[PDB]
RNA sequence: CUAGCUAGCAGUGGCGCCCGAACAGGGACUUGA
């Protein structure tokens, strides 16, 4: 095997971020898996000769009781982006977002069968924590391609396509996209045909020893849901006040919106519980705003160079809303998420959001979660079922987005 | 010493920094000569310096217990150019986070830094000379930047076979202490100790309540060392540093012990004779005495049984926590009173406390304990369902004990019949800082009051304050500044700014209240009216 | 290089000075109502 020479970027060193504590029940599975991975030659123990360190935690994967370990390569990826971005990359087709069915696949077993460069192993050193800091950290060092660092698919795509060619020729309508260790398939057939094809692909992948046991998503059910206004015969002063506030805020989104007729009925200083007769002119402007609202906001494109921002908020009773935009007020895609504990629903929502953004554009968007830093930092390993780590931050929300929806 | 060494490298584009050994005196040479010959005849320091163009500084000093002078080697310039190494040690353990070991013992290996070799290629940077003759270290030298890391790595790599041969022996390693214990008989315990001694001797290692960095470890319990306090008047700078260290190390476990009186009374003091003067310090030290008059005793963690947590409020935004497994058999205690954020309240502080406690349980015990919270289920569920953030706590239950954790008031989502409208606003110039605040009503009972040195936010706060002051029993208030909206919707109880505190104290006695929001400068009801009424000579 | 021609170690814990990194409050630049 001839490992492709991989290097870092001058000016920035490797990752040296600390490791948050874990639970002993997870440490049990960590030891029980790293012993096997070291006996298999995938890792080996080292000493303090390398100050580089990257945290490691474990999740409870679905469809089984195993504990697949994962490494948050956020810093490594952010510092080596240029390599897999301009040296050897993969474009993003547009046909997958128009098919009927899609099934998620994992090919980490394929990455676990290729050696890694010796001069690069000193940057992927991962350590496991210990209880009460009594026993020193049992350090290790990868010997094969890891899961989480997006350079491994960038260097494996050659053999990947070489292996998938024999079967993808007879299926011209199939689509294959691997932005990371995950693997998506493009199919626009019935559920039974898609089942047969996906089990055929499972056989094709297990032909080379790939132990592969949400799961099946549908992109056709993703329609843009614009702002909806209430339409009732009763129009109190509070209702029209909330309406004018909402439309004054949305004027940045919808340019051709005015408050000409609406600012006339409420001119008389009166109470709030009373009802005011809605004139036909204000009704005409309301109908105009209604028919413009359903029209998708034009002028919002997708920049393949800038970063992505996907804010998420909580309305209550699981009514989770989310907006994606590359620029302030330049929304690209909206939607709703409800009717699925308070952190499990949030993790499921951010998982769905990032999965949709990956299968649509193919770039992990930065998140803004409405939650304290310590609580989520400690409890985000409970129901997380993915294999990679996205970027995020901790910013609050203004008291206006609560009126974005009902 | 057939133990495997560690590969050592250097910073890229660097080399050994030369040093110009300062010519020292003569009353320190003979001892240096005898000690270097003594270390040379042992076989751990070689003298091969025929053409090596490197040098390191040499020092000598006679420390406490004056019997003889010893040598000293410094690497102020060598460690700087030396590449960085990983530091495994990053925290301190806890006495409560231990197990129940019937046959417990302690062991330390002194002068073990000489019993570990060093890489031959890296031995080129050990130029130890003296007026001439030069020597080179062959083992781990003292004061090295990566000395403790390499030492502990070698220790773990040499005790791992002993862990393999006997995985049922609890071992708490450290820098040099070997806290080993099990549940065997005295004979079997001594047999295991002798086997461990033979295992360490296989590589040539010296094998000779308890003391753990000042802690007391009894066979059946554990406690903190009973600290004392001098009863004099003057306190030098040494006495100051010592007493403040003592109270800091005592406050980490005992509650109600602070350092605000000493911090505030010991500002700017850089002298040694400075005699700081008061009754506050006297009463604080007497309270420290009273608290330290009875020592607390903890219990070792039991892996079999679970553990329960509980928190009780003490007043003025201060909350104390307890961790226990059996009734009244508490493991440890503490206090949490940090005002996280500008506006806090009861349930927010409770969530912060419970997250701190579960983080401490994870880092100490590696598990999540059950909580006994003094709050109701429906109140908490209504709170977290009617909040604009995400807050989750593990399973818990209710305990009836004052003071209860409740909500002083609530809010609504729609107006109420028979209420009254209130359009409030107000601002001031960025230089005069003299603004007013007014409002409107149906019956026409307005009231404008000027302010002094106030900001627009505080102007709106004062406006809604005076609005709720002369309101009826159920009124509705509408404003424009989202700052007051976010302040009121959070429903605080204790904030930094006393203004919002008096506002909430006046509002709590009201039974019902409804809030709204309208974009300003759009002519909505009385917004522009009160704006024109308050903008007299401040707009243009 | 530091301290008054002379003397000039490190690590662990503590309380004291300056800077940087996170949270909260005041001014300038740009874009709209």
């Amino acid at each position: 095997i001839e490992t492709v020479p991989v290097k870092l970027k001058p000016g920035m060193d490797g990752p040296k971020v600390k490791q948050w504590p874990l639970t002993e029940e997870k440490i049990k599975a960590l030891v029980e898996i790293c012993t096997e991975m070291e006996k298999e030659g995938k890792i080996s123990k080292i000493g303090p000769e390398n100050p580089y360190n990257t945290p490691v935690f474990a999740i409870k994967k679905k469809d089984s009781t195993k504990w697949r370990k994962l490494v948050d390569f956020r810093e490594l990826n952010k510092r080596t982006q240029d390599f897999w971005e301009v040296q050897l990359g993969i474009p993003h087709p547009a046909g997958l977002k128009k098919k009927k069915s899609v099934t998620v696949l994992d090919v980490g077993d394929a990455y676990f069968s290729v050696p890694l460069d010796e001069d690069f192993r000193k940057y992927t050193a991962f350590t496991i924590p210990s209880i009460n800091n009594e026993t020193p950290g049992i350090r290790y060092q990868y010997n094969v391609l890891p899961q989480g660092w997006k350079g491994s698919p960038a260097i494996f795509q050659s053999s990947m396509t070489k292996i998938l060619e024999p079967f993808k020729k007879q299926n011209p309508d199939i689509v294959i996209y691997q932005y990371m260790d995950d693997l998506y398939v493009g199919s626009d057939l019935e559920i039974g045909q898609h089942r047969t094809k996906i089990e055929e692909l499972r056989q094709h992948l297990l032909r080379w020893g790939l132990t592969t046991p949400g799961y099946e998503l549908h992109p056709d059910k993703w329609t843009v849901q614009p702002i909806v206004l209430p339409e009732k015969d009763s129009w109190t002063v509070n209702d029209i006040q909330k309406l004018v506030g909402k439309l004054n805020w949305a004027s940045q989104i919808y340019p051709g919106i005015k408050v000409r007729q609406l600012s006339k009925l409420l001119r008389g200083t009166k109470a709030l519980t009373e009802v005011i007769p809605l004139t036909e002119e204000a009704e005409l402007e309301l109908a105009e705003n209604r028919e413009i609202l359903k029209e998708p906001v034009h002028g919002v494109y997708y920049d393949p160079s800038k970063d992505l921002i996907a804010e998420i908020q909580k309305q209550g009773q699981g009514q989770w809303t989310y907006q994606i935009y590359q620029e302030p007020f330049k929304n690209l895609k909206t939607g709703k998420y409800a009717r699925m504990n308070d952190v499990k629903q949030l993790t499921e929502a951010v998982q769905k959001i990032t999965t949709e953004s990956i299968v649509i554009w193919g770039k992990t968007p930065k998140f803004k979660l409405p939650i304290q830093k310590e609580t989520w930092e400690t409890w985000w390993t409970e129901y997380w079922q993915a294999t990679w780590i996205p970027e995020w931050e901790f910013v609050n929300t203004p008291p206006l987005v609560k009126l974005w929806y009902q | 010493s057939p133990i495997e060494t560690v590969p050592v490298k250097l910073k890229p584009g660097m080399d050994g920094p030369k040093v110009k050994q300062w010519p020292l005196t003569e009353e320190k040479i003979k001892a240096l000569v005898e000690i270097c010959t003594e270390m040379e005849k042992e076989g751990k320091i070689s003298k091969i310096g025929p053409e090596n163009p490197y040098n390191t500084p040499v020092f000598a000093i006679k420390k406490k217990d004056s019997t003889k002078w010893r040598k000293l080697v410094d690497f102020r310039e060598l460690n700087k150019r030396t590449q960085d190494f990983w530091e495994v040690q990053l925290g301190i353990p806890h006495p409560a986070g231990l197990k129940k070991k019937k046959s417990v013992t302690v062991l330390d290996v002194g002068d073990a830094y000489f019993s570990v070799p060093l890489d031959e290629d890296f031995r080129k940077y050990t130029a130890f000379t003296i007026p001439g003759i030069r020597y080179q270290y062959n083992v781990l030298p003292q004061g090295w930047k990566g000395s403790p890391a390499i030492f502990q790595s070698s220790m773990t790599k040499i005790l791992e076979p002993f862990k393999k041969q006997n995985p049922d022996i609890v071992i708490y390693q450290y820098m040099d202490d070997l806290y080993v214990g099990s549940d065997l008989e005295i004979g079997q315990h001594r047999t295991k100790i002798e086997e461990l001694r033979q295992h360490l001797l296989r590589w040539g290692l010296t094998t000779p309540p308890f003391l753990w960095m000042g802690y007391e470890l009894h066979p059946d319990k554990w406690t903190v060392q009973p600290i004392v306090l001098p009863e004099k008047d003057s306190w030098t700078v040494n006495d100051i540093c010592k007493l403040v260290g003592k109270l800091n190390w005592a406050s980490q476990i005992y509650p109600g012990i602070k350092v605000r009186q000493l911090s505030k009374l010991l500002r700017g003091t850089k002298a040694l004779t400075e005699v700081i003067p008061t009754e506050e310090a006297e009463l604080e030290l007497a309270e420290n005495r009273e608290i330290l008059k009875e020592p607390v005793h903890g219990v070792y963690y039991d892996p079999s049984k679970d553990l329960i947590a509980e928190i009780q409020k003490q007043g003025q935004g201060q909350w104390t926590y307890q961790i226990y497994q059996e009734p009244f058999k508490n493991l440890k205690t503490g206090k949490y009173a940090r005002m996280r954020g500008a506006h806090t309240n009861d349930v927010k502080q409770l969530t912060e406390a419970v997250q701190k406690i579960t983080t401490e349980s994870i880092v100490i015990w590696g598990k999540t304990p059950k909580f006994k919270l003094p709050i109701q289920k429906e109140t908490w569920e209504t709170w977290w369902t009617e909040y604009w953030q995400a807050t989750w706590i593990p399973e818990w239950e209710f305990v009836n004990t004052p003071p209860l954790v409740k909500l002083w008031y609530q809010l609504e989502k729609e107006p109420i019949v028979g209420a009254e409208t209130f359009y409030v606003d107000g601002a001031a110039n960025r230089e005069t800082k003299l603004g007013k605040a007014g409002y409107v009503t149906n019956k026409g009972r307005q009231k404008v009051v000027p302010l002094t040195n106030t900001t627009n936010q505080k102007t709106q706060l004062q406006a809604i304050y005076l609005a709720l002051q002369d309101s009826g029993l159920e009124v509705n208030i509408v404003t424009d500044s989202q700052y007051a909206l976010g302040i009121i919707q959070a429903q605080p109880d204790k904030s930094e700014s006393e203004l919002v505190n008096q506002i909430i104290e006046q509002l709590i006695k009201k039974e019902k209240v409804y809030l709204a929001w309208v974009p300003a400068h759009k002519g909505i009801g009385g917004n522009e009216q009160v704006d024109k009424l308050v903008s007299a000579g401040i707009r243009k």
